[PDB]
């Protein structure tokens, strides 16, 4: 399927500016920084937990392997 | 007409596949990986061909020819390290690519997806035989262990293994044939990848919302031609950062002492991108059992679509699933770690647990998660 | 400079005012309108009108287009029921290039099978576009309803005939209708001497029924919420004195808007109808006049449900004109309107060419505007009441289009 | 007895002025009929957002009675002398005029004066013409040409008074009080903003006199504080895309910024525009047509119709094309059209420019035929240029243009410049702005 | 020479009438004419 | 009405050059394009730089390696070949002959009837220093090694098909079509010859 | 006088042919400038360490 | 009943409402959904088209609506149910008939 | 000739982390060298010491070269 | 089998953009020459490789001339022995592995060409091994010639502490302390295993700079093209 035969759409206007009339980075840090933070909060409690858990299973297991390879005092 | 772009039998195809192709407005950076995989493939082929202009597959000369490349051939080093880090970048790009597919439910495009599974398997076969060609310790010993696993197969197993080998051990024939297969396969990958897109372009792309996008399509040019250039640029930065500042980081030292059928290296292990499945093999104590688990640890991908339960396509709007998925990722990162460790405490247990968690997540937890979510929407 | 005039022995008229303008209009007028089609070749003249710019003996189809365009020129072909008009315009220095083209198109078209075949679909397009104006449905219908022959002929080729007008019919039609005895060659911005000489050398071509009024009705049911409707009786023929009576009666009753967005406070009909019914509507006296015949009446446009009321209201207004209610102030208005209209219509060098050539066929020669205004003045209040009288008692023809569920039949009126 | 010559002895235009500053202009011939009226520098460009479409509102009220002739007296009187009374509003120019017997020129000019100056604007007549505009606004909604052009302006001159439609937003039509109308009128209808123009059989002297007789009360007193001046209008490279797949055919209108009324480049542009030309499916031409856009569109049924335009405003304009085509053809129309702009820009031929010349010569000579076109040419020229340009002057500027000029001039406006695009209807195919914009240059030049 | 006043697209939905002020000027008054051209859009007149 | 549509405010998004609604964008059109195309143009110069280097390297790889270059040349101490003696060396896996020619042989090759030669190549056209003739020990017929101080011309004799060469290395007798090959060489001093 | 970016545009970047000639010239200069200037940065960072630096002691 | 606690929670966590999407906008289109959509009236189709267009454009920008604009849990009418239910009920019937 | 290495090994040895680790060394020194019939040895304690010593040695030795 | 990993010594080439100290390599070369060449081999480095790195062309020629190497045959069919050229590699101590074991009590000395690359820890590791030789801990009896090194796997190595103070005089007269001798030889063994090191890092800096240019440029090109869509406002205006 080619542009022209994709789907049926009715009563939607779209206004847009030429790239040469506008700037590449409107409000880049002003708006950027808060939007990143919003985005970060929204997923952190879904993304981060498992990697925390990896960190723990990993650091526990590593030094358990080191400890177990030392001689036992008995 | 006059748009040769649309007219010419050859240009028509490019126009339809790279220029006027309706792409969704909203595809994320996770969609860059297809393009990047393509580049990885070309990259391997160029560097590969240039390495093959100087290498020899005779067991006696093989290691030396590779060092000869890195010492005496002009820029042979940057070519070789590029090819080896390029293989890494290939797998990173692959795993992100497949990850995208899982999270966003792209695998609903079944032919596209399965062809993906074939592509994955083939790049694995390619990269397995590639690491042998230098003929260092880890090359040789890694190759002996893995290949040998096939011997687990009742009856024929033991014959089949010596048939791959062309002898009673990984020796001359093995390398010479591994050179040939390694050379021809990328080309077959090229073909299958074109079939991959051949199917893709029948539906066009999924997008992060998972919701059909024909109400807001944009032509690939210029939007995605520009993004791909940017993507590729970031790919080349990753590659070259490895190649020029840490070329040895991702490989193994033992692959700098020549292959010696006597001296067995301390902990033989394949390259990092196999370590997850290496660990899964080592979970299961029985050898044929561990072969079938390593087999299932990859082929399970072709099962994923059947296991799909959500009424929603993407995980975007699906919190439980998101979590279980990120679990599954981290679990894979744990299997990678565990696979690189000696078979000892506490790694044996961690591994066993991780391998159980892997199949459990794919076969049981994530399908359930789907249905709960549903019931919670009164789906 | 004023107008010159010639009628060669072969019957052909040349008329031409050299006015030394920067632009030159030449028109070849021919008694080859739709009326000269018979029941066998209906629609031929319509294809013939689309068919200029098709290869000729002296110029290719490519050359006609490219050549005329090169010089900023224009070639047009206009048809009524009775004539066809081939007109060329151009900067004055290129009249003889356009004249070459005009001659080729009209005296020597080749009508090649492949070209003629190729062009058939244009009949559908042309007609299709044209019939988007509902007035075109009703007028074409009206004529069909009112006449048994000739003037009944639609200008646009009937559907069944599209794809079926043959090369031979086109040849036959030109050969038998495009003749010296049937043609008047009119001109602005050109010397009469050399028009005459062109007409003698290039337009010397050897020559080759009465329209019976019937009275019927025809009704297109189509479900628009507006109903177009026209009611007419037989009027007098063009060229007769009585015809001037009709023109005046038309302008008494009301025949078109004078002020934009206006209420037409002097239009007798408009007011007659506006008193009965308030929602969107329009009405005009309709006046056609041909060589054999004429139709006079009125055209309404009404809401579907009020079509009954509007047509009756309009007809009633004519009845009181025919009974006798008609003051001089009204007939003075009407004459002034008509007089002003005529002069204005011939104000452009375009409308002028149409009048000169138009008269040249239907009458002996050019009647100056001054004589014509005098002839409008020549209409007595008596003649106007007769025109209306004739209409009320005359056998009726009717045509409607729309949702006709409240449109009355003739016998219902 | 040549063309060059014919131009030389075309009647000159008489130019005169009243105390208040009303200009009086006249072109005369032996003619039983005439046209005369008032052209005014007034329209939507002069309106703010709060009184938008006042000028249009007035147009409805203009012919609806005066103090001297209340109600239908004005109507009746025009009718009964066989005169034709007419009006129009653009974004820059209002115009009311009358087509009359040459003999009735006096009453003609009296009546015009009665309309302008002593316009009734009755309470109930306003409230009646209120509904009428609303319904006109509605019919206009079903004209795709109308809509697309309104949109081209709206996006082209966005955030200015030129973005404004003549008719005004319905909100205004519903709310405009009689107070707003009378205020608009006194501010904009002033003698130095106005021109009385006439053509036909009339001694100029008589017109000037008559001007005095009836237009003497016209004020020319803009206090220093409130002198209507037209701030330039910023054009923006932009797109407005009203997608309504329910309609049968797509309207696209695309323009670059033009130079506006004053500039001589307008002449060379007109030549170039005539090369590319205009088309529709009713044309005899087909493949053999001279313009490649036309022949290609015809042979391959790309569009149903198209025209190039070059609309001029004060110090800006819209130079482009509008086409109406199948929902599958928008890409191919846009590609050949833009193709054509580039070919003229880079590589115009002499013969084809000669054609353009000849077209434009022909165009504006045969346009000025009969009194109404000529009357209007006078009226508007006086507002736009400050004078009627003789035909022989037009011809001198036309002879001046060669291939080299057409290239240079077209390059100035078209080549690598941001267009404004409006599309309406099933425009799903209508190319992306970036693609349209990249279509304004050749990577071969 | 000049383009026509209202261009002609076939298959293109009709322009509406919603008042008396647009209607007047529509009621037919003289018989039909049809012009076709080389340049100018083809039209139909009273 | 559609006339109720007004275009949203783009001020937030606009370049400052085009913020002023009452001024012409045409000022800044020259400029705004300039800035944007500069980015494009700059970028291309950057990528040119890279692609040059990448291509340049890959092409380099296929050019001779350091080890092939290291058997490129040969250093022969001239003061170790006494007058009259033909010393052979190993070069490009080929025997390479370096002969100290006596006062006698110099005069004899200079006087040689050149139009009798199957392959002309005058002596002084085959040497840099007349007391030294450097030739590849490869017979031009079928690739054998000619033996020093044998044959009819007191130069070389190849036993394979009977090739006789003079002290300039020229073919005078037998089937060999060409004179023995003159290598590229130079003298780096009075003692040293670098062949290669 | 219009601005510097504007000067660059009308002189170098409007015609695509000049745009390309610019790129190749600028690249030639960029190349040497960047090579020379970056090499400086490397060699200063590794003062005295490089064979180029300790060359002189054995010649 | 008592699980309505979780539902309202899940709804907000799921978060499609932040794009002004209603639940049925998110339904993955199989053949049943396609038919159900195909059977929607003008009003309901055009709204769906819009809400998705809106949402997709938001997705691209990596933003959300203002909280006022978010689909309120309670105001989420289940627009596709009636059509979809019957599309399915119909298919199940012809499936039965094929035995 | 003084080796800078054996200088620094001394310098580093007098830090709390080191001195505590060599005490660990000496406890088992005279635990295994006092006891008999005990296959247990004391590398682990030497390595504890060397790890902490040589970490410090590294931080400072290259200064002298 | 506990393990003590080496500490991370602040080498002259540890950092991103830090080259090898070539004067250090020239010394370190000599520490291979006078000390290990007897026991260890280094097959991938030839006399030529030193040129432009630690030795002039002419110096490297002299170093080459100083050694015997077999060549042949001559036409008689004999293998002779001759002076080394630049094109000869650093020559092996023994004729084969089996012979090398005989000489060192069963242990085969590894080739040193890639030793920095082929041992986890690299120059940190080798340096710790060379300087980390110590007396056994109490409780410990190593076997015959199995000396005690805390950094070797299994803690017992079959290599005598090869370096000690003044085990050679350096060409440039650096005080040959054990630590200095180990530092230098490691610097050379780095270069042995990775001759590209310096060139590579040059390329690193030029790549970081080019990417520094191109990444934000191309990012801006992207945002430019994309700004058409980013800016756009939508309106649903149903009848
Ligand atoms: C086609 C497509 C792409 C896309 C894929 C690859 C590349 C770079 C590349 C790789 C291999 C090539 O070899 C070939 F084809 F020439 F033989 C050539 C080029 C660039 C782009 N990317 C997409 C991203 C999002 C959505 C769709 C696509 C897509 O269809």
């Amino acid at each position: 399927r080619q542009f022209g035969h994709l789907t049926r759409v009715r009563h939607v206007i779209t206004y847009s500016l030429s790239p040469f009339e506008q700037r590449a980075f409107p409000h880049y840090f002003s708006k950027g920084i808060p939007n990143v933070l919003r985005r970060t909060r929204a997923c952190i409690l879904r993304v981060a937990p498992p990697f925390v858990a990896f960190y723990l299973v990993y650091t526990w297991g590593t030094q358990e392997f080191e400890k177990s390879k030392r001689k036992n005092p008995a | 007409m006059t748009n040769i772009r649309k007219s010419h039998p050859l240009m028509k195809i490019v126009n339809n596949a790279f220029i006027d192709l309706p792409a969704p407005s909203n595809i994320s950076s996770w969609w860059n990986f297809g393009s990047l995989l393509g580049i990885c493939l070309i990259l391997q082929i160029l560097t590969g061909l240039f390495l093959a202009m100087h290498y020899t597959s005779d067991t006696t000369t093989a290691f030396s020819s590779v060092t000869h490349i890195c010492r005496d051939v002009n820029y042979g080093w940057i070519i070789r390290y590029m090819h080896a880090n390029g293989a890494s970048m290939f797998f990173i790009c692959l795993y992100m690519h497949v990850g995208r597919g899982l999270y966003y439910g792209s695998y609903t495009f079944l032919e596209t997806w399965n062809i993906g599974v074939i592509l994955l398997l083939t790049v694995m076969a390619t990269a397995f035989m590639g690491y042998v060609l230098p003929w260092g310790q880890m090359s040789f010993w890694g190759a002996t262990v893995i290949t040998n696993l096939l011997s687990a197969i009742p009856y024929i197993g033991t014959n089949l293994v010596e048939w791959i080998w062309g002898g009673f051990s990984v020796d001359k024939a093995t390398l010479t044939r591994f050179f040939a297969f390694h050379f021809i396969l990328p080309f077959i990958i090229m073909a299958i990848a074109m079939v991959h897109l051949l199917f893709l372009h029948e539906t066009g792309s999924n997008n992060p919302t998972g919701i059909s996008s024909d109400v807001d399509k944009i032509p690939f040019h210029p939007y995605y031609t520009i993004k791909d250039i940017l993507g590729a640029l970031l790919l080349i930065l990753a590659l070259m950062l490895l190649v020029l500042f840490a070329p040895d980081l991702l490989g193994d030292p033992d692959n700098y002492t020549p292959a010696n059928p006597l001296n067995t290296p301390p902990h033989i292990k394949p390259e990092w991108y196999f370590l997850f499945a290496y660990a899964i093999l080592r979970s299961i104590p029985n050898k044929l059992g561990g072969v079938l688990a390593l087999a299932f640890s990859i082929l399970i991908l072709a099962l994923i679509p059947l296991l799909h339960t959500s009424k929603q396509r993407s995980m975007m709007f699906r919190p439980l699933s998101q979590c279980l998925f990120w679990a599954l990722v981290a679990d894979l990162l744990t299997l990678t770690w565990i696979g690189g460790q000696p078979v000892e405490h506490p790694y044996i247990t961690i591994g066993q647990l991780a391998s159980v968690l892997y199949f459990l997540l794919i076969l049981v937890l994530m399908p359930t998660a789907g249905t709960i979510e549903n019931k919670l929407l009164k789906w | 400079q004023d107008l010159e005039f010639t009628r060669l022995p072969n019957g052909l008229v040349i008329a031409s005012l050299e006015n030394y303008a920067p632009a030159s209009r030449i028109g070849l007028f021919i008694k080859a309108g739709s009326r000269y089609e018979n029941s066998n070749n209906l629609g031929t003249s319509h294809l013939l009108r689309l068919a200029s710019s098709l290869t000729t003996k002296g110029a290719s189809s490519f050359k006609i287009t490219r050549g005329i365009e090169a010089v900023g020129g224009k070639l047009s072909v206009t048809s009524t029921r009775e004539n066809m008009a081939y007109t060329v315009e151009c900067l004055r220095d290129d009249v003889d290039i356009l004249m070459e083209f005009l001659l080729n198109v009209t005296t020597a078209p080749e009508f090649r099978r492949w070209e003629v075949a190729a062009l058939q679909p244009q009949l559908r397009i042309d007609k299709a576009v044209a019939l988007q104006n509902p007035q075109a449905h009703v007028i074409e219908n009206l004529h069909a309803a009112a006449y048994r022959n000739a003037l009944a002929n639609s200008l646009y080729c009937p559907d069944y005939r599209i794809g079926k007008v043959t090369p031979v019919e086109l040849h036959d039609y030109v050969q038998n209708h495009f003749t010296s005895a049937r043609m008047a060659l009119i001109g602005l911005g050109v010397s009469h001497p050399v028009l005459k000489q062109v007409a003698e050398q290039f337009l010397n071509i050897r020559g080759g029924a009465k329209a019976k009024y019937h009275g019927g009705e025809i009704r297109e049911q189509n479900g628009d919420s507006l109903v177009h409707a026209a009611l007419v009786a037989e009027s007098a023929a063009i060229g007769s004195a009585e015809a001037n009576a009709f023109s005046v009666l038309q302008h008494v009753l009301g025949a078109g808007p004078h002020v934009k967005r206006g209420s037409n406070a002097t239009s007798s009909l408009y007011q007659a109808v506006a008193k009965g019914v308030h929602q969107p509507f329009d009405v005009s006296a309709f006046n056609a006049s041909y060589s054999d015949s004429g139709l006079f009446g009125f055209y309404t446009i009404s809401q579907a449900a009020s079509a009954g009321d509007v047509i009756k209201a309009a007809y009633n207004q004519v009845k009181t004109i025919a009974q006798g209610n008609l003051s001089n102030p009204d007939v003075q208005a009407a004459k002034n309107k008509l007089k002003a209209g005529y002069l204005m219509s011939v104000e452009s060098s375009e409308g002028f060419l149409d009048e000169v050539g138009s008269q040249a066929l239907a009458a002996g020669s050019y009647t100056p505007p001054s004589t014509v205004l005098q002839q409008i003045d020549a209409v007595a209040d008596a003649d106007v009441i007769n025109a209306a009288k004739k209409f009320v008692s005359g056998r009726k023809s009717m045509a409607a289009s729309g949702n006709l569920g409240h449109t009355p039949f003739i016998d219902e009126l | 007895a040549t063309y060059a010559q014919a131009l030389q002895s075309v009647p000159e235009t008489q130019v005169s002025q009243l105390d208040n500053g009303l200009r009086v202009a006249s072109e005369q011939s032996s003619q039983p009929t005439c046209t005369v009226g008032v052209w005014i520098d007034a329209g939507s460009r002069y309106e703010s957002e709060k009184n938008n479409g006042a000028g249009y509102f007035v147009e409805h009220l203009a012919f609806k009675g005066t103090k001297n002739r209340p109600g239908n007296a004005l109507e009746k009187e025009v009718e009964s002398m066989g005169a034709h009374l007419n009006a129009y509003s653009t974004r820059e120019h209002t115009a009311y005029y009358i087509k009359a017997l040459s003999k009735d020129l006096p009453k003609a000019v009296e009546l015009l004066a009665d309309i302008v100056q002593n316009c009734s604007l009755e309470d109930s007549q306003i409230e009646k013409e209120r509904d009428v505009i609303l319904q006109e606004l509605q019919e206009n909604d079903t004209s795709m040409r109308d809509v697309v052009f309104n949109y081209l302006h709206a996006t082209a001159f966005q955030g200015t008074p030129l973005a404004q439609s003549v008719e005004g937003p319905s909100e205004n039509v519903r709310k405009l009080s009689r107070a707003d109308l009378t205020e608009y009128l006194s501010r904009h209808y002033k003698a130095p903003r106005m021109v009385l123009a006439a053509a036909g059989g009339l001694e100029h002297r008589q017109l000037l006199d008559l001007a005095q007789k009836h237009f003497s009360g016209l004020s020319g007193t803009y206090d220093e504080e409130t002198v209507p001046t037209l701030s330039p209008c910023r054009f923006t490279g932009s797109q407005i895309c009203h997608r309504e797949d329910g309609l049968p055919l797509a309207h696209v209108a695309i323009a670059v910024e033009g130079p506006g009324w004053a500039h001589p480049d307008n002449v060379a542009l007109q030549v170039a525009n005539a090369i590319i030309g205009h088309y529709d499916c009713t044309y005899g031409g087909g493949a053999h047509l001279s313009s490649p856009l036309a022949s290609i569109a015809a042979t391959n049924k790309l569009c149903q119709s198209f025209q190039t335009f070059n609309i001029c405003y004060a110090d800006t304009g819209l130079l482009g094309a509008h086409f109406v085509c199948d929902h599958m053809s928008i890409d191919d129309m846009m590609f050949v059209l833009q193709g054509q702009w580039m070919r003229l820009c880079t590589s115009a031929t002499e013969s084809e420019v000669l054609r353009g010349k000849n077209l434009l010569r022909n165009a504006l000579v045969s346009h000025l035929d009969g009194t109404t076109p000529v009357c209007e040419d006078i009226g508007r020229s006086l507002l736009t240029y400050g004078r009627r340009i003789p035909l022989a002057e037009w011809e001198s500027r036309i002879a001046e243009v060669d291939a080299r000029v057409v290239r240079e001039v077209c390059s100035k406006y078209f080549y690598d410049q941001c267009p404004a695009v409006a599309g309406f209807g099933p425009i799903e195919q209508l190319p992306d702005y970036n693609r349209i914009r990249s279509g304004m240059f050749w990577l071969r030049f | 020479a000049v383009p026509a006043t209202s261009e002609s697209p076939v298959l293109d939905l009709k322009r509406s009438v919603l008042c008396r002020e647009s209607l007047r000027g529509q009621a037919a008054g003289r018989p039909l004419v049809a012009s076709v051209s080389l340049n100018v859009p083809a039209s139909v007149r009273y | 009405s559609h006339t109720d549509i007004k275009v949203p405010d783009f001020s937030d998004y606009r370049r400052p050059e085009v913020l002023d609604s009452t001024k012409s964008s045409k000022e800044s059109s020259e400029a705004r394009k300039g800035f944007s195309y500069l980015v494009t143009a700059t970028t291309t110069v950057g990528v040119a730089y890279a692609a040059k280097n990448v291509v340049s390297q890959f092409v380099s790889s296929m050019s001779a390696s350091a080890d092939v270059l290291a058997m490129s040349k040969i250093e022969i101490k001239l003061s170790d070949i006494p007058e009259g003696k033909n010393m052979a060396f190993k070069w490009r896996g080929k025997p390479l002959f370096v002969r100290h020619r006596t006062k006698k042989e110099i005069d004899q090759e200079a006087a040689v009837e050149v139009s009798q030669l199957r392959d002309p190549q005058h002596d002084l056209e085959r040497v840099k220093k007349p007391e030294w003739v450097i030739l590849i020990g490869v017979c031009t017929h079928l690739g054998c090694v000619p033996i020093a101080n044998a044959g009819d011309f007191g130069g070389y004799y190849c036993p394979c098909h009977g090739s006789h060469y003079d002290a300039s290395g020229r073919i005078r007798k037998g089937p060999a079509p060409l004179n023995l090959e003159v290598p590229s060489y130079e003298f780096t001093s009075d003692d040293m010859v670098i062949v290669g | 006088a219009p601005t510097l970016t504007a000067r660059l545009y009308s002189l170098l970047f409007r015609r695509t042919s000049t745009f390309a000639l610019t790129i190749v010239v600028g690249a030639l200069f960029f190349e040497r400038a960047f090579d020379q200037g970056a090499d400086a940065i490397y060699e200063h960072i590794n003062e005295g360490k490089l064979w180029k630096h300790i060359k002189h002691k054995y010649e | 009943r008592w699980l309505e606690g979780i539902r309202k929670w899940y709804y907000n966590a799921a978060g499609f409402n932040k794009l002004g999407l209603m639940r049925d906008d998110t339904i993955h289109e199989n053949d049943d959904v396609k038919e159900a959509i195909r059977r929607l009236p003008e009003n309901l189709y055009d709204d769906r088209v819009f809400r998705i267009k809106r949402a997709l454009d938001l997705s691209m920008r990596q933003q959300i609506l203002p909280k006022e604009q978010w689909t309120k849990y309670e105001e989420d009418k289940s627009y596709l149910e009636p059509y979809l239910k019957e599309v399915i009920r119909e298919r199940k019937e012809r499936e039965e008939w094929a035995k | 000739l003084v080796d800078p290495l054996t200088t620094v090994r001394e310098q580093c040895e007098q830090l709390e982390k080191c001195v505590k680790a060599r005490e660990r060394l000496e406890l088992c020194d005279e635990r295994v060298s006092s006891r008999s019939q005990t296959e247990e040895d004391c590398t682990e304690e030497l390595l504890d010491f060397l790890h902490a010593r040589d970490h410090c040695v590294a931080h400072k030795l290259f200064n002298s070269l | 089998d506990l393990e003590l990993h080496p500490p991370s010594y602040p080498w002259s080439h540890r950092g991103l953009l830090s080259s090898l100290d070539h004067t250090s390599i020239r010394r370190g070369f000599q520490v291979y020459k006078q000390v290990c060449s007897s026991c260890h081999s280094m097959d991938y480095v030839a006399y030529r490789h030193l040129v432009g790195v630690c030795y002039t062309e002419d110096e490297a020629k002299a170093l080459a001339e100083e050694v015997e190497v077999q060549d042949g045959p001559n036409e008689d069919g004999e293998m002779f022995m001759r002076p080394g050229k630049l094109s000869d590699y650093f020559p092996k101590p023994y004729p084969n592995p089996e012979a090398a074991r005989a000489a060192n009590n069963g242990a085969l000395p590894p080739d040193l060409s890639y030793i920095v690359r082929a041992r986890h820890g690299g120059e940190d590791y080798v340096f710790s091994l060379l300087t980390g030789y110590c007396e056994p801990p109490t409780g410990v009896s190593l076997r015959e010639g199995l000396y005690f090194n805390p950094y070797f796997p299994g803690q017992a190595i079959g290599m005598a502490p090869p370096i000690y103070n003044e085990v050679l005089e350096f060409d440039d007269g650096t005080p040959a302390t054990m630590s200095q001798v180990a530092k230098d030889v490691c610097t050379f063994l780095r270069w042995a295993a990775e001759p590209e090191h310096d060139h590579r890092k040059r390329m690193g800096l030029k790549m970081l700079l080019m990417m520094g240019l191109l990444l934000p440029l191309v990012y801006a090109m992207k945002r430019h093209k994309w700004s058409v869509l980013k800016s756009r406002k939508l309106a649903y205006r149903p009848p």
